């Protein structure tokens, strides 16, 4: 399966509320806590079916944001990257750095994000997943409904 | 996993500079992520969790890797 879901109610960390989650890319799993200060669950969703139906149609990236704040006040956010190829999807988990843009704003999240690399300039591996075409449309699919 | 004790776990590490998710004052509030002054790194929530480990991204904030509490890479 492909996808993003919530646990159990919102619980207070780090001083602030999140939503406990996690991210399933076939085999692998991997929890979240999703900050709610400025995006609710909806809004998440809302992102995600946008930045999908983008990526899905040019067979090119699709940003999936995992937290979000006030876009002028926000130093930073933690994504999941998805690069389609064919009948298969690599993901991938970028941090994105804004500190000094200013002019970020979600809905354009996908011009954030750049081509695909497998090793960065010192020959470190890029941590990569993947699952098939597919479950993605099915996740797609299923924010498309709801 | 740590909150408060994070901070001094990164700085013993190298990672001197707490960069957190929002701008003034909003800074006290958030997963946070701690700098090299080449690397960043962030505390292991994760449900194996193992023992307070880390996730670290590359001067881009490429993820490359997940590792233990000395940072010796474990897996991705």
């Amino acid at each position: 399966m492909f996808g993003i879901f919530s646990k159990g109610e919102p619980v207070s960390m780090e001083g602030e509320l999140v939503q406990p989650s996690s991210i399933v890319i076939n085999d692998y799993e991997e929890e979240l806590h999703l900050p709610l200060s400025y995006w609710d669950i909806k809004d998440y969703k809302n992102s995600w079916l946008k930045s999908l139906g983008e990526g899905l149609s040019n067979k090119t990236h699709s940003a999936l944001a995992v937290s979000m704040y006030e876009p002028e006040k926000t130093n930073f956010i933690f994504t999941w990257v998805l690069y389609f190829e064919d009948e298969k999807v690599y993901v991938q988990n970028n941090v994105i750095f804004l500190e000094e843009c200013h002019g970020f704003s979600p809905e354009n999240i996908n011009k954030f994000i750049e081509s695909r690399t497998t090793h960065d300039g010192d020959g470190m591996k890029i941590s990569e997943w993947h699952t098939d075409l597919n479950s993605v449309l099915d996740f797609y699919h299923s924010l498309n409904n709801a | 996993l740590k909150g408060k004790e994070a901070q001094e776990a990164a700085s013993n590490l190298g990672f001197d500079r707490r960069i957190p998710p929002q701008k003034a004052p909003f800074n006290s509030h958030g997963q946070p992520v701690f700098y090299d002054g080449k690397n960043y790194i962030t505390p292991d929530i994760d449900s194996h969790n193992v023992t307070n480990g880390w996730k670290m991204f590359n001067s881009k904030g490429k993820r490359i890797g997940t590792y233990d509490s000395g940072l010796n890479r474990i897996k991705d």
